[PDB]
RNA sequence: AAGUUUGAAAAGCACUUUGGAAAGAGAGUGAAAUAGAACCUGAAGUCGUGACAAAGACAAUGGAAGUACCUCCAUUUCAAG
RNA sequence: GAUGUGGCCUGGAGGUUAGGACGAAGCUUAUGGCGUGAGCCUAAGAUGGACCGGCCUCUAGUGCAGAUCUUGGUUGGCGUAGCAAAGAUCUAACGGAGAUAUACUCAACAUGCAACGUUGGAUACUGGAGCGGGGAAGGAUUUCGUGCCAACGGCACUCGUA
RNA sequence: UUAAUGAGAUUCCCUCUGUCCCGAGUUACUAUCUAGCGAAACGACAGUCAAGGGAACGGACUUGAAGGGCUAAGCGGGGA
RNA sequence: CACUGACAGGGAACGUGAGCUGGGUUUAGACCGUCGUGAGACAGGUUGGUUUUACCCUACUUAGCUGGAAAUUGCGAGAAAAAGAUUAUCCGUGCAAAGCGGAGCGGUGGGUAGUACUUGGUACGCUCAUCACC
């Protein structure tokens, strides 16, 4: 017999399987379409989540009831370290798919990257890339590198660079791991022998975010979400609790299958692992590339809000501290949490819609506390509220008699 | 499969050459897939050892559309309650053929496994085989002797990229960068052929004579 | 009389225990994983077990106990830490060791080569159940052998 | 419910050594201790241990016909045969 | 379903013919041989310790895989389900075999854990319709002291209505 | 027919609310992991599916599809 | 009755009770009508009336360990690979024609001065210093 009423399922079927994902980084599982015309770059990035905050900006769209008014819009702020590269890939195509061809190692490597070869770097006797580095500066290993790079440019068809991160840079107390975290970019534009060039020029130098990305533009963002743990069915699927007078429980399906099939089938959920998924996000629109606090503290300085102020908000981020390197502010949430990395990409969608078109201006970047209700901007408007208090006024009296 | 360490140190402890065992080429452009299939199967169970290349010009009887269909009714078979399990539908050319053969032996048995576990298909002919000696057909399989020419007739890879195959212009670029190459080095070895054809026009005048009148009597002239 | 024989038996000492009031599943496991070890070396895992810093992985009699890291040491996911049957196979490896030193041997050099556990006779008590049923309630005792051997350098 | 049926005879294990003890390892009695006290014989079923044979998922068992390896088994042949 | 069989097997009787401490019955088996078969016979026991085999007649409480069969003993599930009402203990000293129990190397942690009785101190509970103090019915030594810790007190004991 | 009475059977109104829209957060005891102790029920043999025929609703048969081994926590489709 | 673009029809042991609920139906108590001398009956009405067990196998959901191509063995040799006294110099070239080519200058530490990079840590010019290859 036919069900009395209907309603759609509940939960998406190609999210499957429910479980946790192989890695911890956000890996980009395919790059946007090679364009030859172009000239060569890059096309991702690494980043790490320092909380959220919100913004206020004037709208330009003609014929919405918000045209040139004021909106607020809640944003999230990433730390971007630049990059090092270390080496280069490259791959040709098979009826079976793509092939590694060989790779091309940097003269000399970080401590950091070198780092992610073992479980306990301190107590080792710290040989990688010691035989390599040797080789490679006699006659034979010159020849060697020749060689390569020539079977690149007759076979291959995708060129990628091998890039990690430094944490070292990135100076935070709460991200405790040091090996480097590492991963290929592909080169898209231009044809493969100006793309071995671009790799081989920018071969044990570092890359800046700003270098990559453009300010109104817009990115997809690859991460891992938060977990979990084992969940029951009305939070990992959805579904309807039971009434009251239920015996044995009702935060249950009251029905998983019928008769025949004599089986329970792939569609009906069950209670398993939520959580710490690998998601792939797709328009998230860039609002700001913030230079280093070292080089200009006025980073959350607009031209209509005078105050000199950071982006670092009063008693610094819940969990993360402060900020101290080049960011990217996005409008709107990623997935994750505080202290993950994730990747940047350039995006795949077609990018020719009004919205994702439209140039950001900000005027008001709020500062406020995010323990508590924070109600001052600055430091020096809570000191303007309070007066001096019975701190300072000890302060000022045990620091003048000397 | 990489060779073993302890398989390098046995042949190197033995030091003999080379070996490569007893195999058979099968050039399958222009051959009908069932009566190529009912062939090979049968010598398979016999115990010879056979590589199939140019499996993308299979040919079918009947219209595409006709075959197309035929293959997105076997597409939809599905075990209902869990799909992982279910017939698992390859849409490659040589696995096309490798499963007509694997449905004409005794598959469950060992002899049937070992039977399907001797035999290679490829798409286009590749390097590792191009150099291994003259290639064969399958006259009792041949499609100018098994269709009727007016009516029309399928391409195997044709009907496999438009159910799902993707390496279609792969294969196509690959087989003309070969084709290139063995008629560069076909022209360029002519002289070598013309002056082994000289000489044996010409030894006919230094051989004695009783022998050349043995060979114009087995028609060897 | 033991199941087997030394193969030399003035080099060898050996020690027996019968109707031990320990769990039989959980001797058996306890017991067996010291079979080839040197005699400091199975005192030492013994020490070692009773601190918590090693476990007794369970290969036989391990239906449905937990998981741990500790038993990745030897090839499992299931151990646990039976201190009752420990301290039992402490005291017999003390007799085994004061054996070999009556007879004139270096315990260092004593090589654990024979190791047998068999259940012995039950003893029963009872249980009460509801609408008024009694049911058996059973304990599981054994009988443990080993032998010794001098290792020859 | 339950044979007290150890042995011809208690000769029912002195003494040494480890252990809190129960016991263990030696030593001794006896034709025999694998006759050590509820002790003649000591089956089946079930279990431990040592050695060995292999072995995918084909439930296991089973029939027929061979082969590889083993065999504390039987029988027949060794020189004019 | 009927019938035949110098057809097979078990306990006892009348005859006859043999065996056994130089090892009877019983038991064990990759011990072969014989028989279409029921079965019979030999070998080995690094098994046992006193009775017993063949043949012709006679006689019967005379042959088991199953009866939700009877009685005894085993067994997977399984070191599993669980041992969750009555709020709760902590600390030092003394006692005890119940420890501070180690091969090289090693100052100590990372190689003897867990648990107990008594006294002092701390912290809580019962809350006079009381885990207070006396009696009837019912029970009959459970009462007292000194020991002991095999079994019993569904964990434990140096303690006990044992 | 009846005032009073009712852990009797029925309908409406006011008050009220997690009964519901539509679920979220927190506690104590479990479950979960460990030390000690330690059962039962049940148990022909077993245990991946589709179609076919069949005592006309197969785990075992016929023809096809799958299927490396061993495990922890759950669950209630099948084991008529 | 009201909303809507629309309020289509069916199957899955008349899908689905070790998933619930228990209003109806279908025990024992009791009242009414009709029937029966009567005990009692009614496919008539009415009120009140215990909803048991998963720790096994499979299926499904998540979560660990680990062998393996003769799918555990044979020594049973098949590369989407390179081309040559039978695979026994190096690049270039089309399985060409030609053209090259074969103390030094690498890894490490010591001084010495400038630069580049996100600016504490790496490179780079000289200069000895031990190991090096050829
Ligand atoms: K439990
Ligand atoms: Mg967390
Ligand atoms: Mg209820
Ligand atoms: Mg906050
Ligand atoms: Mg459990
Ligand atoms: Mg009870
Ligand atoms: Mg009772
Ligand atoms: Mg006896
Ligand atoms: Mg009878
Ligand atoms: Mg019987
Ligand atoms: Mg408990
Ligand atoms: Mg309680
Ligand atoms: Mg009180
Ligand atoms: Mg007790
Ligand atoms: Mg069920
Ligand atoms: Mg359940
Ligand atoms: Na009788
Ligand atoms: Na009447």
């Amino acid at each position: 017999s036919h069900c009395k009423f209907e309603h759609p399922r509940h939960g998406h079927l190609g999210f499957l399987p429910r479980k946790r994902s192989r890695q911890i980084r956000g890996r980009a599982r395919a790059f946007p379409k090679d364009d030859a015309t172009q000239k060569p770059h890059l096309t991702s990035f690494m980043v790490f989540k320092a909380g959220m905050t919100h913004i206020v900006r004037d709208v330009d769209r003609p014929g919405s009831k918000v045209n040139k008014k004021e909106v607020v819009e809640p944003v999230t702020i990433l730390e971007a370290p630049p990059m090092v590269i270390v080496g280069i890939v490259g791959y040709r195509q098979t009826p079976v798919g793509l092939k590694t061809i060989g790779t091309v190692w940097a003269h000399h490597t970080s401590v950091e990257f070198r780092r992610r070869y073992y479980k306990n770097w301190k107590q080792s006797a710290q040989l990688a890339f010691s035989r390599q580095k040797q080789f490679a500066n006699t006659k034979e290993g010159k020849v060697a590198e020749a060689r390569t790079l020539n079977a690149f440019a007759k076979k291959a068809s995708v060129i990628r660079v091998i890039a990690h991160t430094q944490l070292r840079k990135l100076r935070n107390h709460r991200v405790g791991v040091k090996k480097a975290h590492v991963q290929e970019i592909q080169v898209n534009g231009g044809s493969v022998a100006a793309k071995i060039a671009l790799a081989k020029s920018l071969l044990e130098k570092e890359v800046r975010v700003d270098s990559v990305f453009q300010q109104s533009e817009a990115c997809d963002v690859c991460s891992v979400t938060k977990g979990h743990g084992t969940e029951g069915v009305v939070k990992r699927w959805g579904v309807a609790c039971l009434p009251r007078k239920t015996h044995r429980g009702l935060r249950k399906v009251a029905c998983i299958g019928a008769w025949h099939p004599a089986r329970v089938m792939y569609t009906v959920a069950r209670a398993g692992q939520h959580g710490y998924h690998h998601r792939t996000q797709l328009n998230k629109k860039i609002y700001q590339i913030g230079r280093s606090v070292a080089v200009e503290p006025n980073q959350a300085t607009t031209t209509y809000d005078l105050t000199a102020k950071t982006i670092t908000p009063m008693g610094g981020f819940v969990g993360y501290g402060t900020v101290r390197n080049d960011y990217v502010m996005l409008k709107g949430s990623v997935s994750g949490p505080r202290r993950r990395v994730m990747t940047l990409r350039r995006p795949m969608a077609p990018q020719t819609s009004r919205q994702l078109k439209e140039k950001i201006v900000l005027k008001f970047i709020d500062t406020s506390s995010k323990i508590g209700h924070g109600r001052f901007q600055t430091k020096k408007e809570k000191n303007q509220w309070f007066g001096p208090l019975k701190k300072d006024r000890i302060r000022r009296e045990e620091r003048l008699r000397k | 499969a990489f060779p073993s360490r302890k398989d390098a140190f046995r042949a190197q402890r033995k030091g003999a050459k080379k070996h490569r065992p007893e195999i058979i080429v099968i050039d399958l452009k222009d051959h009908v897939l069932g009566r190529a299939a009912a062939v090979v199967a049968k010598q398979l169970l016999l115990g010879k050892k056979i590589t199939v290349v140019r499996c993308e010009q299979l040919n079918i009887a009947g219209t595409e559309i006709r075959n197309k269909i035929k293959y997105l009714q076997y597409l939809r078979k599905r075990k209902l309650t869990n799909p992982t399990k279910g017939p698992f539908h390859h849409r490659a050319p040589s696995d096309v053929f490798v499963r007509t053969v694997r449905s004409m032996l005794p598959r469950y048995t060992k002899r049937g496994m070992k039977a399907l576990n001797s035999l290679v298909a490829y798409e286009g002919i590749p390097p590792n085989v191009v150099r291994t000696g003259g290639r064969v057909v399958i006259p009792r399989a041949q499609r100018h002797v098994c269709y009727r020419s007016e009516r029309p007739y399928t391409v195997l890879g044709n009907m496999c990229k438009h159910v799902g195959w993707k390496y279609s212009d792969v294969v196509a670029n690959l087989e003309k960068a070969r084709v290139e190459k063995a008629s560069r080095h076909h022209e360029k070895q002519a002289k070598l052929r013309d002056a082994w054809k000289s000489a044996r026009k010409e030894a006919l005048a230094k051989m004695p004579k009783h022998n050349v009148e043995v060979l114009k009597k087995f028609g060897y002239a | 009389h033991y199941s087997r024989k030394p193969q030399v038996s003035s080099k060898s000492a050996k020690a027996k225990v019968s109707d031990l009031r320990c769990h039989y599943k959980n001797t058996f496991e306890t017991a067996n994983v010291i079979n080839g070890m040197p005699l400091r070396k199975a005192q030492q895992l013994y020490r070692q077990v009773l601190a918590k810093t090693r476990c007794i992985p369970f290969k036989r009699y391990n239906g449905k106990i937990g998981r741990t890291a500790q038993a990745k040491e030897w090839g499992q996911t299931k151990g646990r830490w039976p201190r009752k049957s420990v301290v039992a196979m402490m005291s017999l490896l003390k007799n085994a060791e004061a054996n070999a030193i009556e007879k004139g041997l270096d315990p260092n050099q004593m090589v654990i080569k024979h190791v047998q556990v068999d259940q012995a006779a039950r003893m029963r008590r009872r249980t009460y159940r509801a609408h008024g049923r009694i049911t058996p309630y059973m304990c599981s005792p054994c009988h443990v052998q080993l032998f010794m051997s001098e290792k020859k350098e």
